[PDB]
RNA sequence: UGGUGGCGAUAGCGAAGAGGUCACACCCGUUCCCAUACCGAACACGGAAGUUAAGCUCUUCAGCGCCGAUGGUAGUCGGGGGUUUCCCCCUGUGAGAGUAGGACGCCGCCAA
RNA sequence: CUGGGGCGGUCGCCUCCUAAAAGGUAACGGAGGCGCCCAAAGGUUCCCUCAGAAUGGUUGGAAAUCAUUCGCAGAGUGUAAAGGCACAAGGGAGCUUGACUGCGAGACCUACAAGUCGAGCAGGGACGAAAGUCGGGCUUAGUGAUCCGGUGGUUCCGCAUGGAAGGGCCAUCGCUCAACGGAUAAAAGCUACCCCGGGGAUAACAGGCUUAUCUCCCCCAAGAGUCCACAUCGACGGGGAGGUUUGGCACCUCGAUGUCGGCUCAUCGCAUCCUGGGGCUGUAGUCGGUCCCAAGGGUUGGGCUGUUCGCCCAUUAAAGCGGUA
RNA sequence: GUAAUAGCUCACUGGUCGAGUGACUCUGCGCCGAAAAUGUACCGGGGCUAAACGUAUCACCGAAGCUGCGGACUGUUCG
RNA sequence: AGUCUUGGAGGUAGAGCACUGAUUGGACUAGGGGCCCGGGUUACCGAAUUCAGUCAAACUCCGAAUGCCAAUGACUUAUCCUUGGGAGUCAGACUGCGAGUGAUAAGAUCCGUAGUCGAAAGGGAAACAGCCCAGACCGCCAGCUAAGGUCCCAAAG
RNA sequence: CUACAAGUAGUCAGAGCCCGUUAACGGGUGAUGGCGUGCCUUUUGUAGAAUGAACCGGCGAGUUACGAUCUCGUGCAAGGUU
């Protein structure tokens, strides 16, 4: 028998849940968040807002809707009744 | 024996040779190639040895071009031991072929001279192959 | 219009999904005949399923 | 024409040309406001002798970039099969790349 | 924890891949970082835009600084990486301290504990003319419970009453408690003199799967072979068989499967040591080499070593290789 | 083939003869490559040249599936 | 809940080289030689640039199928939520698919996903937990079929 | 019933033979055919070459007090109870 160790790459972070938590048409309160992110993958819109941790969030009751901004990027927004 | 000279990873998953080539299925540098049939990994000792042998039956003849290179490398722990305790160190490196994948070329040189140097090398090989030529 | 569907095949071995279609058109066992209409979603029903089933439009 | 907004550069880059009495600019000087890590380049302040050269508008083009089909193919959910480090068949879906081609702008509000 | 254990290594947090186009997802899988830093590297207002290249030019030099055109970005973003940012989140200047107090609809993540975002209200402010932004920093790590004590403040209680001691509430300090959800304030080893409870959930023998390794066979054939690849050898390379080796995995067996060698007893396979029959020969003959068919029978006695194996002596037609726990 | 030569052959050419005869690609099914241990021993056996393989067609068998007939129980809706 | 429709986020397969890295060949060539008189030649090496070409889990100009989240209605299907009482479970196995470690070896190990077993009898696969078909209240000396099969063992060509 | 037959020992089919019931598609044997690897535990999985039992009989394991909580029931109800 022999002997041997030392892999030295047995680690990893904690899953940190990013991504879209509302949809598309889909009702929502205020100050509920959208989409949990670092740095924008997705901006704001009409209604919206970012916070400390780049996380997009509603200030008002309405619908959810995502859209682009003209080429290669990406928002999202949510319009009342 | 080719080596890449530097590599961001020395170590890499293996892979799937699964479907048919990209690119490099068909002689374009050259006049008359061979081909392959399957799928597997080639090693730069393998290369070398059909590369020098073509090049001992030409004697003078005219150029190659191989269409490949070894990126990859290949690990394998030492002997006779437990599974587990990280990944085993690199051994060589490798070529990974798909099928319908030209590997060797030839011009320069006559058709049977270049069959017969390109049936010479398929003998070093491990895979099944076609002799081919430009259209 | 109208059509029976039967149950040419059992979904034992078969995954919850189309398995839970086959209960939803509301089959409970093999070689039950059942009626609906020719609906466009009953009839991608039937195509998602396709090969537990027979069909027979009146 | 000028100002000001909207639409993914189909708006752009690039080449060639035309115009400016009005307008917009360039442009003439700092005494004041203010300013230049240096200063009237710029920012501010005032001016209008002259200039369409530039900027800005209007034409042209398809060289670059941009958009972009159809068909086909890879891939693939699902079903099935086989000599199964993979491969094949069927309904269905279906790209990328490469083409056909499109395009050197569309829409608004105000002022003369 | 552990592909038996021990020794080694690691133990918490952050970033990426693996990860299978929501999220999440393991391994002693692959790569790297943290246990901070800034009183300006924060806030606000206003300003502008990088790296490199080519030209010209003392010292200036390949490479400072210089003007110069090219230049979506090759630079920078306090730090690792990913995401993202050039209308700035990057770079300058002025003024300042919102790196505030009380809070908080409603959401995310989540077993819990906890962690995260948050418009908006009030108070008082900073910058700005004004709109308006500011409850730290470009986002994600930069940290730990409770108990116990300590410090400060407090229209709380204070055992008959008044005080007090002491306690409570608020703010805050003290732990690499790093084995990082921390058993105690406080702790290392031997057991072959050992014992109990359990396990084939887990190791040594044997069996089994695999066959990297081992043995054997084969392909191409350069080359050796005076010449000649293939009489005999056969490089660099390639493909298989077997399941006698070293091994890997832990599938039966720990309410017991006795483990090397030797003796006796044999038995089976043939990849044949001899004997038999042949091909080829770099076979003159005698002897041989190699290959093919053949497993009927046979296949030694001693010295040394526990030995297997091996070396040696002397013989033999030959002194076979292995399987049968 | 010889030490070299020599010699034998061959490519090639002509003649006789009078119909096919020779190179290649793809593809189906097969051959060798191919050996192990109590006994044939990798069709389950017999045995099969169709009783194998490929395509297609129709019949039949074939389960506690399903149906038929009859009983028990539970549940839902109105015995 | 399922399906249909509609809209979304998501950057995997695949593909590609626009970034980062790796890489083949060619052209030209800075430059450096060797050769002749500061030049003048050399294919002696040769930077960058360029043409064409291959490759990537930790690379993307691109980008699916599927899956995921919701809305509308349609059709169908009935299970969904809360509170409370009571539990057991935290040794999992194989198979198919996608991945890792391994030697792209293991009835190996570890993950995801679907199934079966577990906790499931019956028919076939000779036998044969996990494969194919299919789900057992009970009886019947009735019938139709699935998988698999039809010369005899053994029902049927 | 049984001396050419292999069988977790039975079951189903079934002839022959012998009987005659709690009188009903009855009873005992059973040649022969078909199917069929015991029970319990523990296991991913056991016919298991994993465990336990020689057999028969008897004895032999989740209860009681106190308290809490939930349900059901009864009584009385903003009042119930000692």
């Amino acid at each position: 028998k022999k002997g041997v160790g030392s892999t030295k790459n047995g680690r990893d972070s904690e899953a940190k849940r990013l991504g879209a938590k509302r949809a598309d048409g889909q009702f929502v309160t205020g100050g509920s968040i959208l989409y949990r992110q670092r740095g924008t993958k997705i901006y704001p819109g009409e209604n919206v807002g970012r916070g400390g941790d780049d996380t997009l969030f509603a200030k008002i009751d309405g619908t959810v809707k995502f859209e682009r901004f003209g080429r290669d990027r990406k928002k999202v927004s949510v319009y009342p009744v | 024996m080719l080596l890449p000279k530097r590599v961001k990873y020395r170590r890499e998953h293996r892979g799937k040779m699964r479907g048919r080539a990209k690119g490099g299925t068909e002689v374009h540098f050259g006049e008359f190639g061979i081909q392959a049939l399957e799928a597997s990994w080639i090693t730069n000792r393998q290369i070398e040895a059909a590369r020098i042998a073509m090049t001992r039956y030409m004697k003078r003849g005219g150029k190659v071009w191989i269409k490949i290179f070894p990126s990859k490398p290949y690990t394998a722990k030492p002997l006779e031991v437990r599974m587990g305790s990280g990944k085993g160190a690199p051994e060589g490196w490798v070529a990974v072929v798909k099928p319908g994948k030209v590997l060797f070329e030839i011009s320069g040189v006559s058709e049977e001279v270049a069959r017969e140097a390109l049936r010479l090398a398929s003998h070093k090989l491990p895979i099944k192959t076609k002799f081919v030529k430009r259209e | 219009a109208k059509l029976e569907i039967t149950l040419k095949r059992s979904v034992i071995g078969r995954p919850e999904d189309q398995r839970v279609t086959v209960r939803t058109l509301g089959l409970k066992k093999t070689n039950q005949t059942v009626v609906h209409e020719d609906n466009a979603a009953i009839r991608g029903m039937i195509n998602k399923v396709s090969h537990l089933v027979s069909v027979k439009e009146q």
